[PDB]
Parts: structure tokens; C-alpha cells; sequence
RNA sequence: UAGGGGGGCCCGACUGUUUAGUAAAAACACAGGUCCCAGCUAGCCCGAAAGGGUUUGUACUGGGGCCGACGCCUGCCCAGUG
RNA sequence: GUCGGUCCUAACCCGACCCGUAACUCGGCGUCGGGGAAAGGGAAACGGGUUUAUAUUCCCGUACCGCGGUGGUAGGUGCGGC
């Protein structure tokens, strides 16, 4: 639905354009953070909501987290980056 | 829409007009109600539809034109997309 | 004797010839062995004015990719798609057969026999009507007033050509009419055939007056076909 | 001046030698900046130049470094989330 | 603007005529006012060239008149083909 | 360096063109008016034919004549020649 | 090697095949191929001196282009910024 922590998205602006990416946390109206999270080649890093497209995928996780932590829920889950 | 509704909603409730805070609320959450004009840009009305269905929020397309949307209001501009926030005493929620 | 400007355009030189490199190309709208039952579907990308044509074309890329041109009706938007085949609705701007075209619907660029192209009503401005339609023929009004039949899987697009009411403003000045013609090489200016000598025109001579009636026989030789040829009458009504 | 350098596609221009001379020098004309393939609007991160001088620079001071260089930047993003809407089912 | 009688043709000055004059006048002012767009409802519709018409604000850009963007055939063939 | 001016009449509406070497004009052209042929393998035309011009065109088009901006107007006669 | 011609196409022209002509060094022709711009498009050099007479062409100084080599590195297997 939301911009909701745990969702995976495609960043559309950038060199890293065309690329997935689980959201982790929330820091303003118009600016989350996003990790790669070693999948594929995305570092932590804030950027903006006009910059990402959600997809309906999602993922449980808690409003911050880490990147050894997030890997799991995706080896379950059922979602490859 | 109905002039005596959305009127009622602008004098007692809140309204955020206009297309990019609209479609900031349809893809962060905050609003209750979109209403988009039939002729509005195709990107704008895709994007907007397509973030609402996601978030969960309801979307009414207001038959007339953005022209029109803004004169029904008190406006000398084009609205093409609105953002119903706070309704109140009035029954807009109840046409969608 | 010498020669008349009719002769003389004949020959085809260069004081005659139409300037037709100047041109955008000819204008056809596919070939039946490649749209046979197919309804192909197009997109408009652009809107541009030809020398050679009087209407304005527009060029339609199809989904393979190739690119044509066809004449634009009036109201064709750029980024709007058509649709040319048997299966196409009723919209303007789309090409259909014609025994799939209701009655009282206006029409432009009619084929002749099937398959050859597009040879009717292709003016800026023009428009026929379809009158009948029958399992021999369809009979329909031309912009002269007359009717005529076509083969029922004869092509046609639907609206009116785009460009019309060209003559409602005068040309005013010769050298507007100067530049008019040498866009397309017409003869300009013209002259006049009671004021040539008499080696020169049929009428002519120092008083400067037609000495015979200006009517004159369709089984005259070529030479001799000035003034009124073949006329069934003359005058004002 | 000769007759090929009297036809306007050289920009002159007088210069002052080391000799006190003041000659002309003749050069040939820039070609214009490159522009969008949708929209026509000019693109950013693309040098002008005749073909001596873009073949005296490297690859990546020719184009910017993001996806779709020939695109103005909303029309890139417009085909980037097509794309991404395409690939949901 | 301080003419009371000619308009865009006191250009031509004294010459070629009433009835040339008073008609090119009529027909430059009808075309040279801005025009409704069928796509936006804005009044921002000018003459590009002959027959090509095109909106400043959304840049829609459409086929019609010499001299206006509709024509009474043209608007009687919509009306017809809406109908069926 | 650096216009002589004003009032009547005839022709042609105007800018434009013309008899290289006795005529620059009241002669030609012009916008515009009106008549004729023609639905395309057409109509008009070149050529011994093959082929071709108008034609990368289709009646708001192409070809053929007469009058000649604009304003007020354009009467009667089809026996004769066509 | 650096100036112009030797490349590209324009309007246009030619040949072969094909058709016509009693025939041709004549008339055509879609296509295939070939030509067609010393002011259109189009890689790269400037200053100073030297001769009776040449010089962006010789000499001095300082440069650039194309092709081909040698040897290292960036990269393949890397990053900064919403
Ligand atoms: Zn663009
Ligand atoms: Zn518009």
C-alpha cells in the first residue's frame, strides 16, 4: 500500500536505475532509505520517493534494520533482487 | 461531484489541491479521498490510479473539466486533481 | 504557323515540367497482398505541409516500424492511433472497405478498383457521401454533384480532408500569385490570344477581335481547340 | 580573398601577429547541440563540436553516465516506470 | 488600434480596393485570436501553418481550416459519426 | 550638400514589363469577374511508333477562352453563321 | 601528410538488359550499375626569417591528423552525488 517499511521497489532516476530495492526506514516526508543489501550493487543510502517506483512485493521487517538482517526475510519470503 | 458537497467540504473541513501534493498523499498516505478530472494528463491520472489502488485509497473521476473543478471552487485556475483530507458535516466519503 | 503553349507542353521541357523533387512522396495506403485480413494499427507522430498537394499530410508509423504517409482528415491529433483494415470501427481517420460503411457517412480517398490506392475526393476540403449500398455496388455522391458506383471492397477513409476554405481571402497582389505559381511551375503570366499575331493563334491579328464563333467542334484538330470546346451552351444562366 | 572564402560558411576573424601584421584567419562554423528524440527540448552533458574535436575527448566526457542519455530526464523516467508497470505480472 | 475603418490592411495603404481590403481585414482578425484547444479547454490555440493548428500551454498539435481550426463539414461529419 | 509651386481636362486603376541599334506609350501583364471541357484506361497535348507531358497530381483540382482594382449597372433579338 | 583537386550526393547525363524503327552513330525506357560541385557537405599548421625571381611548400622555432608498432595503466573483476 504505503511507502511502507519492507517494500521493494525500482529506483528510475541515476546510474542505478532498473534495480530493486527494499526500503528500511523512514527519515522525512520526502526522503527513506534504501538498501541494495548486497544482492545486487545499492549501498545504504537516503534518496526520494519521486526517485522510486513500489511494487506490490513486501517483505517483514521492523522500522530500521540491518543488512545481514534483511537477506533472511528474502531467503524465505520468496523475493530475489 | 456535487457543488453543495464540496463546497461544504472547503468551509468546514480540509483540502489540498493540486496534482503533485495529490499524488505525494496517493503514494506516502494522509489523504482519504483523490478526485481527478476526466481530461487530466494521462501520466498524472496513471500514476495517481495506480498509487491509490496500491495504498488503499479512493479514487472519484469528476466528469467535467480541470476548468471547471477550479471555478466550482473559488479559484481563477485549473484543478485538475484534489485531495479530500479532512471531511466534515458533509457526505463526500459516501460517493465512491 | 507556329505553336501554341498547349503544343508546346507536350514536349515536356523544363518550362513546363512540375517540380516534383521539391516534393514529399506520393501518397498510398497499403497494398492488399500485406493488409489482407490483418486491421493493422498505427500511431500519428507528426503533422507537415507538402508543396505538391493543397491538403496536409501526416506521417503514421505502424507497429513493425515502417513509416507512411496519408492524407490528414480534419481533427487528427498528433499521438493518436488509427486503424486500416476490414475490422476498424467507425471513426474519423480510419480507412475501411466500403461495404462496411453505413449510409450517410462522409467519406474521402476512394479507390477505383480495389487495391489501387486511393484516386478520389483527395482535395483540402472535400468530402463525398455514401448514398447506397448494394452486394454489386455502392453508389455514392462526388464533390462535382455526380453520383457514382464502386466496388463494394473498394477502400475508403472516413471524415473530411483537412484544409478547407482556402479561397475565402483574395490574392490581392501579383507578386502573391507569382510566388503561388512558382511552387508548382504553373504558366504565369498569361496571355492573351486576340492580342497575338495571326502566325500565332487562331484568333489574332491587328484588330484585335474573334472573327468566327468561339465554339468550336469536338472532332477539331489539334491546333484549332481554342475558346469553347464542345460547348452545349454559352452565356450567363 | 579568394573565391572559396568569400562564401560565409567561414567566420573570419582579424588578428594581431607578433610581426604587427593583422591578418585573417578563416574557420569553419560549430554544429548545434544535440536534442531529444521525443520532445526535441536540448540535452545536458553533451559537448559540442566538430568531429577532430569530440575524437580528442574519452567516452564518458561525451554522454552523462545514467541510463537512456538521448532522453531528456523526465522522458527517461516516464519509460523507465513503463517498463517496471509492464513487468508486474 | 487607431484606425476606425481598416485594420490589418492599413498596411495597404490607399490601395486595391473596398471590398479586397474590408475582406482580408475580417478574415486576419477572426484568425488571429486565440482559439479554444480540444484537449485542455484553454484559450491558447494559434495557426501554425497552413491548415496546422497547435496549443502553447499543453503543445497539442492537430489537423484542420485554412484559416480556422473547424469547418461546418467537418463538424457535421463529427456529429454524424458520433451518432453512429 | 540641398524640392519651384498651385488649379482644370483626356487615357490607363496602382508597383511592374516592352520594339538589343530612330517608338517607354493610351500598347502588355496584374489582382478580380464570368463562360466552357472533364469522375482519371478522363479532358487537353507531343510523337513514325514505342512510349510520354499535365502526374510524387484527382473537381477548394487540371486544362481552355473573353473582360480587366473599386463603386452604380449590364436592356431586346435563336430568322442567318456556329 | 596539414592549402585546393583525388570522397558524397543535387538538378541532370550515360551504358547494359528491354521495347520501337526498313535500319542506324536515331527515339525511348523501370531497373541494375556508373558518372555529375577547384565558392554546396567534407581528417589535420601557426609565427618569424631566407631568394634576382618560390614560399602556411625551403630554414628556425613550436604544433596537430591517420595508419602501424613498443611499454605501462583504467577496465574486464571501480566509485562519488536524493
Ligand atoms: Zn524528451
Ligand atoms: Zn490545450
Amino acid at each position: 500500500p504505503a511507502i511502507e517499511v519492507g517494500r521493494i521497489a525500482v529506483v528510475i532516476a541515476g546510474r542505478r536505475a532498473g534495480q530493486k530495492v527494499v526500503v528500511a526506514d523512514i527519515i522525512d516526508k520526502n526522503f527513506v532509505l534504501v538498501t541494495g543489501a548486497g544482492l545486487n550493487k545499492v549501498k545504504r543510502r537516503r534518496m526520494n520517493v519521486k526517485h522510486l517506483e513500489p511494487l506490490p512485493e513486501r517483505v517483514n521487517i521492523q522500522r530500521g534494520a540491518s543488512d545481514e538482517e534483511i537477506k533472511a526475510a528474502l531467503e524465505g519470503a520468496g523475493i530475489s533482487l | 461531484d456535487f457543488a453543495f458537497e464540496l463546497r461544504k467540504v472547503q468551509d468546514t473541513g480540509k483540502i489540498v489541491m493540486g496534482a503533485k501534493k495529490s499524488i505525494h498523499l496517493a503514494k506516502v498516505g494522509g489523504a482519504k479521498l483523490i478526485i481527478v478530472a476526466r481530461n487530466a494528463r494521462p501520466d498524472i491520472k496513471e500514476d495517481i490510479y495506480y498509487y491509490a489502488k496500491l495504498s488503499g485509497i479512493p479514487v472519484y473521476e469528476f466528469e467535467g473539466t480541470s476548468v471547471e473543478l477550479g471555478t466550482l471552487l473559488g479559484r481563477p485556475h485549473t484543478v485538475s486533481a484534489l485531495a479530500v483530507i479532512d471531511p466534515g458535516e458533509s457526505k463526500i466519503l459516501a460517493l465512491a | 504557323g507556329k505553336s501554341l503553349i498547349q503544343q508546346r507542353r507536350g514536349k515536356g521541357t523544363t518550362t513546363f515540367r512540375a517540380p516534383s523533387h521539391r516534393y514529399r512522396g506520393a501518397v498510398r495506403y497499403v497494398p492488399l497482398n500485406l493488409v489482407q485480413e490483418r486491421t493493422l494499427r498505427g500511431v500519428v507522430e507528426e503533422i507537415l505541409h507538402d508543396p505538391g498537394r493543397t491538403a496536409p499530410v501526416a506521417r503514421v508509423k505502424f507497429e513493425d516500424g515502417t513509416k507512411k504517409l496519408i492524407i490528414a482528415p480534419e481533427g487528427v491529433l498528433v499521438g493518436q492511433e488509427i486503424y486500416i483494415g476490414p475490422e476498424a470501427p467507425i471513426a474519423i481517420g480510419n480507412t475501411l472497405p466500403l461495404a462496411k460503411i453505413p449510409e450517410g457517412t462522409y467519406v474521402y480517398d476512394i479507390e477505383g478498383v480495389p487495391g489501387d490506392g486511393g484516386k478520389y475526393v483527395r482535395a483540402g476540403g472535400t468530402y463525398a457521401l455514401v448514398v447506397s449500398r448494394e452486394k454489386d455496388k455502392v453508389i455514392v455522391q462526388l464533390p462535382s454533384g455526380e453520383l457514382k458506383a464502386f466496388n463494394p471492397m473498394c477502400r475508403a477513409t472516413i471524415g473530411v480532408v483537412a484544409g478547407g476554405g482556402r479561397l475565402e481571402k483574395p490574392i490581392v497582389k501579383a507578386g502573391k500569385a507569382y510566388y503561388i505559381a512558382k511552387a508548382r511551375n504553373r504558366f504565369w503570366p498569361k496571355p492573351r490570344g486576340v492580342k497575338m499575331n495571326a502566325v500565332n493563334h487562331p484568333h489574332g491579328g491587328k484588330e484585335h477581335h474573334i472573327g468566327r464563333p468561339s465554339t468550336v467542334s469536338r472532332r477539331a484538330p489539334p491546333g484549332r481547340k481554342v475558346g469553347h470546346i464542345a460547348a452545349r451552351r454559352t452565356g450567363r444562366r | 580573398m579568394k573565391p572559396m572564402y568569400r562564401s560565409r560558411s567561414w567566420r573570419r576573424k582579424y588578428v594581431r601577429t607578433p610581426g604587427g601584421r593583422t591578418v585573417i584567419h578563416f574557420e569553419r562554423r560549430k554544429p548545434k547541440v544535440a536534442h531529444c528524440a521525443m520532445c526535441g527540448r536540448p540535452l545536458n552533458g553533451v559537448p559540442r563540436g566538430r568531429p577532430s574535436e569530440l575524437r580528442k575527448l574519452p567516452k564518458t566526457k561525451k554522454r552523462p553516465e545514467r541510463p537512456y542519455p538521448n532522453l531528456c530526464p523526465s522522458c527517461m523516467r516516464k519509460v523507465m516506470k513503463a517498463q517496471v508497470r509492464a513487468s508486474i505480472t | 488600434g487607431r484606425t476606425t475603418k481598416v485594420g490589418s490592411a492599413g498596411r495597404f495603404g490607399p490601395r486595391y480596393g473596398l471590398k479586397i481590403r474590408r475582406r482580408v481585414a475580417a478574415v486576419e482578425a477572426r484568425m488571429k485570436q486565440k482559439h479554444v484547444c480540444p484537449v485542455c479547454g484553454r484559450k491558447a490555440v494559434r495557426r501554425i501553418s497552413t491548415g496546422i493548428w497547435q496549443c502553447q500551454k499543453c503543445g497539442a498539435t492537430f489537423a484542420g481550416g485554412a484559416y480556422l481550426p473547424t469547418t461546418p463539414a467537418g463538424k457535421v461529419a463529427k456529429r454524424v459519426t458520433a451518432s453512429k
